[PDB]
């Protein structure tokens, strides 16, 4: 009667409602591509500014969670600020009670549970966002953990998101099938960002400007985003390619 | 005065080879006045024997407390509880009431059915598991018991050497202590057979 | 809204009748037979399992005989999951009564208590009822053996011989026909297997679908010993009554 | 907030609870998993699957350790398995381990996980779990023991069993290969072999996860010098080990 | 026990001993009383030892979150966090913290919080219980706006006097230097000032 | 399939859209027009306040309420509900000011109100907001300006509008950053805040109105939110009358 | 109760006495005093005898949780920060003074924690009633950079200082040596001083010496059925 | 459809229908007319009895010694709000030594009405109050909607056939403000105003209830023989 | 430590007349050997023809007087401008006193 409107199982054993969350993570229309270097991890995203009046600086989709862990969000921006907020609150809470900085492995599990709990109570709406968590662990190496609206997560060599992500996934696939290694090899992080931009220029069929990009890199013990001035510099190095 | 010396009571426990024995007095006083010469301080859940010293009322409260917990153990896992497993439950029940605790001092004595080893253990007020393979003594004539018991005892005894040692140990502290004595019961716990032997002794 | 999505499980129909209660008894007919026969020296409790397989261990499955306390056992008919919740509540409720009065709980008292919890959910809170029906085999000094069935509604009525679960109609009428008051446990065993042979939903009455238990006064020192039989003793007694 | 305090697990008119049946539907969509109980071990096996080949399955756990003697394996929902493994760990320690000083028997832990199933049919605002677990384990009193916990909330002890999408084929193959006496090396030889008639993707040790609860190890205990304690009887096998034994089928 | 902090041209330099007596028996003598509560805002602990550390953990939890959501805290901000925990459990939590730190916009600042919990800004602070012997030394020979070399001697020379006159002050003198150049630890062993 | 997807708001329709929250945008359209010019110096708010009859009292009612001492909050849509969102941040800011002893940043505030308006879209027990607020101010991180949709979404802006005249206002601010490429002081920007409200009263030329203008600027009021009044205001009005003739 | 915890170049070695007291009377000649949070996080405890055993068992519980929830080794800090926090709430009504030691992937550690929530770090700490004595021996023989074979001797002579001169301490001396990325070795009853002489005679007795009033046999068995 | 029996659900036309229906509670209530000046505000209320033996329903409720509210909606709902206004008037006097401002008292009022229109099982209050009062800013007349929207007016009316009173006041608007220091006339201009809402209901000594507030007068309610010199 | 009650002295004398009443009290306000103020009332009008004085310790005096002038107000409000008797004022005052009986008031109150 009703079962596509709350969070109880259908005759087929499926949760239609949970299925709509995966068709609501594509409304932004933003593509992201995230690759693991030797000692660095890189995430590049599109950033669009619809109008004149809007200022791009504030328009973001790369939110800094820990001080080592960033999170790049595809899908609607309300569910992104709430998801950022909780994840951030937890990250602090872990430091407080166990006295070290949070493993990414655990924040991916932690948020997976909370995601799930929203499909497990009827009132609470689950959050329609795919979060990609980028880090450089101090025990677990460079990693990417991606959560999704079911409250599932799995690790990645590399990953892509957005609506046009089929194209992107295949490009990524070829590079590691050909190579037969699970991560990009190169010690300088500047060039892992470079490799990344090319693979996105080919996959999406477009060249870019500095404002169409917003680039975040996690090195060891810190997360930062590159300014737009610095991003132009990354774009010149593709003519040297 | 002391909340654990206002009715007295003692428990002695000894191991032997292939046997244990435990024993208590039968005195319930209210201070100076003797009220009863037939109150037990030993109880038995299954083939485990739990002797409980200290304040009068908490002996009894605590007996019906473990009566409750032993029933649920046996029902779920379909066997009588072992001595070693039980000792952990005696510790936790004391510790739950960490503040304003049960003013007792129990003694666990058994012989494991899964290994055939004599096994004994003790507790204070708050309950710290006191391993031994000698003997554990507890109560208000415990200062006397610790000296007396050690002196006669030879490491390992036969099942009926063990009746002569733990009987004398108990008698001689109990007639040099004012809140102990007054009739006493000594148990010899073998593999499968427990005999309860009351003792002829001084009533004055 | 949240008012929309409410089932309303605690309303009277226009007939005066509780939908969820009628359905609870309905679903207990899918679950296996359970029989109890009250002798004048013990009680025989015998139940036919709701599922059997050729890969299943059939020698530690408990889904029919469960001990609530030392001298009171149940036979189960309904879903076992539902029964497991109430079974740990009963085990507690019994064990409490022993704790405070230092005497083991009367059979009357323990059975009215289970019915009251069940009644409660159909009475208030908007929660489904538990679809379980128990036959209690139990002893006390007060009237000796008592046999009792309670239902998911929460009412208990005494019985001399009773059946709940699968083929209810078939078993109860047959039981009236063979009933005498001169039976003793030997006879009571034999009739309980014989009624199950008639209700059997399989090829023959086989050991591997039986749980079987008794509470006997022939047990030593003038006291009830509850004996839950192993399947190797069920297999022995199945030759004794001559079915196989 | 909350404003739901009424069940959404309800009886149908011809009897049978509708919701516990639907939940059991979601299980037979999922992966194929098996457990074979031998005389000296229990072996469990499951098949690992990923979004994409760029997803690793070496950082995902479809076999978990609950206590050092009792492991788990599932067929059903990944998300439901995740929460139900954690709540079991938490209740294993808090409702017995503190109090009784040792880890729970296999039966006793099974019994506890069955009430969690029950409270997601009962109590307002919740729907049932959508996993059937095998919980294999070892305790000192039941020997080695195999149980199958289901969304219904009931458990059944087995001799060997299957759950998942290949369940019907699996159990017909398992009927003919269970023997009264099974050695631990023979048990592994049946369990890989059954799972192989239920695979149609890649067959490698990186896609087949196998874990034994064989006999004990004083090398994964982390210490020596207490002879009371004998280490984990649970021992998950890495991809390489499983792979040698695939070439030896 | 003696704790201090002094403002100077390039920022603020913090200073501590390392003896923690309880009774007549010195529990620890290499105590590191200088705690990082952010990454450019360090504090100094004195008083009831468990009750200062407990508070500091909570302040750390507050500032780690403050950074992650709202942006980097200031000396002012951190001190405020500190105050309001001492102030609202002021009967049982007994804490004297000197919160010192280098802002990139206001330079070094010092706050002193005594046991009631009231903030007070100061151009150098002293709190403790070994700092009642060096009160008159610290005021006469101190100058506001000293160059770097001078500052490091000013805090050494005071603690040398504190060591001398107070027996609950001793061991190593630890200094942490907070500047725009960064975060630099110096350590001075006893012969190096007992020489003077 | 099925019937509904508009009875509750912790449903999601299949497209990937919401409801109720999608419908709540139409509710904000029924409101009046309200603008914000983010100046270099600060921000200048202005709001069209309708005068229905002469029965009402002029310059005695407001849609510009202060939050903290340095943040204008000015709103359109359903006015009691918009006042509840203003009420909420007065509470929020006072707690922050207690806790951390500094005037609450605009970027902090932007996060805080955002989470709350998001929060009502996650239960079916409460109604989604059917107002949009345009808020900003001057704190020590520079001048900032924000618009917060009832969707729970907010962005940076340097010019905002909402309500009926959001088409003409959005377009006329496009013109305003394209007149001035190096920007303009807040003193001049009072006069444009008047002009584009009068141009967004041609969508409401069945009515007559009184204009409220307010400013928070670093150096015209020392970073403090006040009302523009008196002689400076009457000059903004005269400029705007000439501009529409 | 003398408990040393001595850090060394490749690890940490923590050793304790085997005496458990209850008042002036020696409860147990031999009892364990080193307990196991985690297989790589050992601890010994001094202060109140029950509250040593339970608080170790309890933060023991939550770390074992936590190590398995993270799929990684449980760190020394993880333990330390929970202990600390837990003890402060009761405001020093739970009497425990633990030497906490251990190795982890991020090196060798050694901590001490007071009953409220002070925590200190040296390369050698001691708590107990023996603390004073223990500590004296260490400061003379100890240097930076000690080998294993060196370390263990320093730990043993340190507890023996404890035994001679402290009366809360006695009997055997237990050791547990931990090195980084090697198994943690428990050498219970490493060094035995004070070995009990032969008693002057036997105090065994012929049969029948004591007097029985009555006898019975009482049943521990379940009711049977013939 | 079900948008109309749920106070938590919109409405594809961008409304809520419940507040609207609640606004119709005011139309079926009785008529009242308020008019104010700079020194005196006045409420002139038409009470309305049920039948011949029934009493007449009081429609001016004393809120304080300088504040009064009058209902025009439904009476039971008005009894929840009347207390609330009294409660915040005594709290303002008690704590801050302040005779609670009229304008600020409106703003409290808003948020009590809003929080039940946001919440399910709740309802908007069906009553709509006209609230007079005399503070240091002078006299004021507030019109409180069931919406929770408050507005400040020289004179207005709500009830049944309210539009005709608004007209009498829209004309005579510039007469009564410049009346100051003469409460006698201010009372007289509202009698004529509520007479345009009649339909042969007349005004007697049992129908008319006036209450005034001054700079030299507290709160007073006239009724009986005290409104019989102002028919 | 803390001590929670003082005394601020002064004296009252209530004389019930035969057709009149008089309630007098000195207005001297002191603390210890200090004179706080020459003049500061200890007789307050409550209106509705009842005078009240609570003399003793000032801080209670101000609050219990205050809580009486609201019980006057609320009486007029909900019993609809009925007259409040001296006799009904008394009974009412007794509950105000008694409401705190474990941290009690400190004033002798005469009406």
């Amino acid at each position: 009667g009703y079962d596509r409107h709350i969070t109880i199982f259908s005759p087929e054993g499926r949760l239609y409602q949970v299925e709509y969350a995966f068709k609501a993570t594509n409304q932004t229309n933003i593509n992201s591509l995230a690759v693991r270097g030797k000692d660095c991890t890189v995430v590049i995203s599109q950033k669009k500014v619809p109008d004149k009046l809007l200022d791009p600086t504030t328009v973001s989709y790369i939110f800094c969670i820990s001080r080592t862990i960033g999170m790049v969000v595809n899908g609607p921006i309300p569910d992104a600020r709430n998801a950022a907020l909780r994840a951030k609150a937890e990250a602090a809470e872990f430091r407080y009670k166990y006295g070290y900085d949070m493993p990414c492995d655990v924040l991916a599990k932690r948020m997976a549970n909370l995601s799930q709990i929203y499909t497990q109570r009827a009132y609470m709406r689950p959050l329609g966002v795919i979060l990609t968590f980028v880090s450089v662990d101090e025990e677990l190496g460079p990693s990417i953990y991606k959560t999704d609206p079911a409250g599932y997560y799995v690790g990645y060599k590399a990953t892509a998101t957005g609506p046009k992500q089929q194209e992107i996934t295949t490009n990524l696939e070829n590079h590691f099938k050909k190579s037969k290694i699970d991560h990009i090899n190169e010690e300088s992080w500047e060039k892992v960002v470079e490799f990344a931009i090319t693979h996105m220029i080919d996959a999406l069929g477009t060249e870019f400007s500095k404002n169409d990009l917003e680039v975040g890199v996690a090195t060891k013990d810190k997360f930062f985003t590159l300014s737009a001035e610095n991003i132009e510099e990354r774009l010149v190095a593709i003519a040297e390619q | 005065s002391d909340p654990s010396s206002i009715n007295g009571g003692i428990v002695v426990a000894m191991t032997g080879k292939d046997c244990v024995a435990i024993a208590c007095d039968l005195r319930l006083g209210s201070q100076s006045l003797g009220v009863s010469n037939k109150f037990e301080k030993i109880f038995h859940y299954g083939h485990v024997f739990l002797g409980i010293t200290g304040l009068a009322t908490d002996v009894t409260t605590l007996n019906e407390m473990f009566r409750y917990k032993t029933n649920l153990y046996k029902l779920k896992e379909e066997r009588a509880i072992e001595p070693e497993t039980f000792t952990q439950l005696v510790s936790s029940s004391l510790y739950e009431r960490r503040f304003g605790p049960y003013f007792v001092g129990p003694v666990v004595a058994g012989i494991n059915s899964k290994s055939g080893k004599p096994f004994i253990a003790g507790f204070d007020l708050i309950g710290c598991i006191d391993e031994a393979k000698d003997f554990i003594v507890s109560g208000t004539a415990s200062d006397q018991l610790f000296g007396m018991c050690e002196s006669l005892y030879e490491p390992n005894l036969e099942p009926e050497d063990l009746f002569e040692t733990i009987s004398q140990a108990l008698l001689n502290a109990a007639d040099r202590d004012a809140l102990s004595g007054w009739g006493a019961v000594v148990y010899i716990i073998k593999k499968d057979e427990v005999v309860k032997r009351y003792l002829k002794m001084r009533q004055d | 809204g949240s008012r929309r999505y409410d089932s309303r499980t605690t309303i009277f129909s226009p007939e005066g009748r509780l939908y969820q209660v009628e359905y609870a008894l309905e679903s207990i007919s899918h679950a296996g037979t359970a029989i109890g026969i009250m002798a004048s020296d013990g009680i025989v409790l015998a139940a036919e399992r709701k599922v059997t397989s050729t890969l299943l261990e059939q020698d530690t499955s408990t889904e029919k005989l469960y001990k609530l306390n030392d001298k009171i056992a149940v036979a189960v008919a309904g879903l076992t999951a539902d029964a497991e919740i109430l079974i740990n509540t009963a085990r507690i409720h019994a064990q409490n009564y022993l704790k405070t009065y230092n005497e083991d709980i009367p059979v009357e008292i323990l059975v009215r208590r289970l019915s009251d919890i069940k009644q409660g959910y159909t009475q208030h809170g908007g929660l489904r009822p538990f679809g379980v029906s128990f036959i209690y085999a139990g002893y006390d000094d007060r009237y000796g053996y008592q046999l009792y069935t309670s239902n998911p509604s929460g009412n208990y009525t005494g019985w001399k011989a009773i059946s709940v679960g699968a083929n209810t109609s078939a078993a109860q009428t047959l039981l009236q026909m063979d009933y005498k008051d001169d039976m003793k446990v030997d006879d009571a065993i034999e009739l309980a297997l014989k009624t199950l042979s008639k209700t059997t939903d399989s090829s023959a009455l086989t050991y591997d679908r039986l749980e079987f238990a008794t509470i006997r006064k022939g047990a030593n020192d003038g006291e009830v010993y509850q004996k839950i039989f192993k399947p190797q003793e069920i297999k022995d007694i199945l030759v004794k009554t001559g079915i196989t | 907030t909350d404003r739901y305090s009424f069940s959404l697990t309800t009886f149908s008119p011809s009897g049978k609870l509708g919701q516990i049946d639907y939940a059991l539907t979601a299980v037979k969509q999922g992966v194929t998993s098996l457990g074979i109980k031998a005389t000296n071990g229990v072996v469990i096996a499951t098949e690992k699957k990923s979004s994409s080949p760029l997803a690793m399955s070496e950082t995902l756990s479809k076999v978990s350790l609950l206590t050092p003697d009792i492991g788990a394996v599932y067929s059903g929902m990944g998300p439901d398995y995740r929460v139900l493994v954690d709540k079991s760990r938490k209740v294993a320690h808090t409702s017995y381990k503190r109090i009784y000083g040792e880890y729970p028997p296999t039966k006793l832990l099974v019994s506890e996980v069955a009430k969690i199933m029950q409270e997601a049919t009962q109590s307002g605002g919740v729907r049932p779990f959508g996993v059937s677990l095998l919980i294999a384990g070892h305790d000192e009193f039941n020997g080695f023991s195999l149980y199958q916990v289901d969304p219904s909330g009931s458990y059944f002890p087995w001799k060997a069993t299957a759950i998942g999408k290949g369940s019907v084929a699996a159990k017909t193959f398992l009927e003919k290969r269970w023997n009264d006496e099974l050695e631990l090396e023979d048990a592994i030889h049946i369990a890989l072999l059954t799972l192989k008639e239920s695979v149609e993707g890649e067959f490698n040790g990186d896609t087949i996860e196998l874990a034994i609860i064989g006999d004990e190890n004083p090398d994964l205990l982390g210490y020596t010098g207490i002879p009371t304690d004998k280490g984990p009887r649970f021992r998950k096998l890495t991809s390489q080990e499983i792979n040698d034994r695939l070439e030896a089928l | 026990t003696s704790i201090m902090a002094v403002t100077f041209k390039d920022g603020v330099i913090l200073g501590a001993d390392s003896r923690t007596t309880t009774g007549a028996y010195i529990a620890n003598r290499v105590t590191d009383k200088l705690t990082r509560v952010h990454d450019k805002i360090w504090c100094c602990r004195s008083g009831s030892a468990a009750d200062t550390q407990a508070i500091a953990d909570i302040v750390q939890y507050h500032l780690e979150l403050y950074t992650s959501q709202y942006g980097t805290p200031s000396t002012e901000t951190a001190a405020s966090v500190f105050k309001e925990l001492c102030y609202e459990n002021k009967d049982n939590l007994t804490a004297g913290i000197i919160v010192a730190g280098y802002d990139d916009k206001n330079k070094g600042e010092v706050y002193t919080i005594p046991l009631g919990g009231s903030v007070h800004k100061l151009p150098y602070a002293i709190a403790g219980s070994g700092s009642t012997f060096i009160y008159g030394y610290c005021d006469k020979n101190f100058r506001e706006n000293m160059s770097k070399e001078e500052t490091v001697d000013f805090i050494k020379h005071s603690l040398s006097q504190a060591i001398k006159w107070d027996g609950s002050s001793g061991g190593v003198i630890r200094m942490v230097v907070l500047t725009a150049a960064g975060v630099e630890r110096l350590i001075f062993y006893p012969d190096e000032y007992e020489q003077l | 399939i099925g019937t509904g997807y508009d009875l509750s708001n912790s449903v999601f329709s299949p497209d990937g859209r919401n409801f109720q929250v999608e419908y709540a945008v139409k509710a904000v359209e029924n409101g009046t027009t309200s603008i914000g010019i983010k100046c270099n110096d600060g921000v200048v708010f202005a709001v069209e306040k309708l005068i229905t009859s002469k029965l009402l009292v002029p310059q005695k009612n407001v849609k510009i309420q202060v939050v903290d001492r340095h943040i204008g909050c000015v709103y359109s849509g359903l006015i009691p509900d918009g006042r509840h969102l203003v009420n909420r941040g007065r509470e929020e800011a006072a707690s922050f000011k207690k806790l951390y002893k500094t005037p609450i940043p605009i970027p902090a505030f932007a996060d805080r109100l955002g989470q709350y308006v998001q929060a009502h879209t996650l239960y079916n027990s409460v109604r989604p907001f059917g107002v949009s607020t345009i808020f900003g101010g001057v704190d020590k991180n520079g001048a900032h300006l924000y618009m917060l949709e009832p969707s729970g979404s907010y962005w940076g802006y340097k010019g905002a509008a909402t309500g009926k005249g959001r088409q003409s206002a959005k377009a006329e601010l496009e013109k305003l950053v394209d007149h001035h490429p190096e920007g303009l002081s807040a003193r001049e920007a009072v006069k444009q805040a008047a002009k584009i409200i009068y141009l967004a009263h041609e969508d409401n030329k069945e009515k007559d109105f009184e204009l409220e203008i307010s400013w928070c600027s670093l150096s015209e009021t020392n970073g403090l939110h006040k009302f523009v009044k008196g002689d400076l205001l009457q000059e903004a009005i005269d400029f705007a009358q000439k501009e529409i003739n | 109760t003398t408990i040393v915890g001595v850090k060394f170049n490749n690890g940490v070695v923590i050793a304790a006495d085997t005496r458990s007291t209850q008042g002036p009377i020696v409860a147990d000649k031999n009892c364990a005093k080193l307990h196991r949070i985690s297989p790589k996080i050992w601890c010994a405890g001094a202060g109140t005898a029950a509250d040593t055993e339970a608080v170790t068992q309890l933060i023991g519980s939550n770390i074992e949780l936590h190590s398995l929830y993270t799929s990684r080794e449980p760190r020394v800090v993880s333990a330390l920060q929970m202990l600390k926090q837990h003890l402060f709430k009761y405001q020093g009504h739970i009497g425990a003074y633990l030497i906490v030691a251990g190795v982890d992937p991020t090196g060798s550690h050694l901590f001490s924690i007071h009953a409220h929530g002070s925590t200190d770090v040296g390369y050698y700490l001691s708590l107990g009633s023996g603390s004073l004595a223990a500590m004296a021996v260490l400061e003379s023989h100890w240097k930076q950079d000690l080998t294993k074979e060196e370390a263990i001797k320093l730990a043993s002579d340190a507890i023996q200082a404890g035994i001679w001169n402290d009366l809360g301490s006695g009997s055997n001396v237990d050791v547990c040596v931990m090195e980084i990325g090697k198994d943690a070795e428990y050498l219970r009853n490493y060094l035995t001083p004070n070995v009990r002489e032969e008693k002057q005679k036997s105090y065994k007795f012929p049969r029948g010496t004591t007097a029985v009033l009555k006898e019975s046999i009482v049943n521990i068995c379940d009711i049977q059925e013939e | 459809n079900n948008y109309d029996g749920d106070t938590v659900t919109f409405s594809p036309t961008g409304r809520l229908f419940q507040v609207e229906y609640a606004l119709e509670a005011i139309k079926q209530g009785s008529v009242t007319v308020g008019l104010r000046s700079n020194t005196h505000a006045v409420l002139v209320a038409l009470k309305r009895n049920a039948d011949e033996l029934s009493s007449y329903q009081k429609k001016i409720i004393k809120c304080d010694e300088h504040m009064g509210l009058s209902l025009a909606g439904l009476a039971p709902d008005a009894r929840v709000l009347s207390n609330y206004l009294r409660q915040q008037c005594n709290y303002s006097s008690l704590v801050f030594n302040r005779k609670l401002a009229v304008e600020r008292a409106g703003h409290l009022l808003c948020d009590k009405a809003q929080k039940n229109t946001q919440s399910y099982g709740g309802r908007p209050y069906g009553v709509g109050l006209l609230i007079i009062g005399y503070d240091k800013s002078g006299a004021h007349l507030l019109e409180f909607q069931p919406s929770g929207n408050v507005t400040e007016l020289y004179g207005t009316a709500i009830g049944a056939r309210s539009q005709g009173a608004k007209t009498y006041l829209e004309r005579t608007l510039d007469t009564f403000i410049k009346i100051d220091g003469n409460p006698d006339e201010l009372i007289k201009a509202g009698v004529e105003a509520i007479s345009q809402s009649l339909r042969d209901e007349s005004l007697t000594v049992d129908n008319l209830s006036i209450a005034i507030v001054g700079k030299d007068t507290p709160f007073t309610i006239y009724d009986g023989e005290a409104v019989a010199k102002y028919i | 430590q803390f001590n929670p009650y003082g005394d601020n002295g002064g004296t009252i004398l209530g004389i019930a007349g035969e057709d009149f009443a008089v309630l007098a009290g000195d207005t001297r306000n002191i603390t210890d050997y200090s004179i706080n103020s020459r003049y500061e009332p200890k007789v307050f009008d409550c209106g509705d023809n009842i005078v009240m004085s609570a003399n003793g310790f000032a801080a209670d005096g101000d609050a219990l007087v205050k809580r009486f002038k609201n019980s006057v107000k609320w009486y007029h409000f909900d019993h609809n401008d009925k007259k409040l008797s001296i006799n009904s004022a008394a009974r009412n005052i007794q509950h105000l006193l008694y409401g705190k009986r474990f941290f009690p008031y400190y004033v002798h109150t005469i009406i």
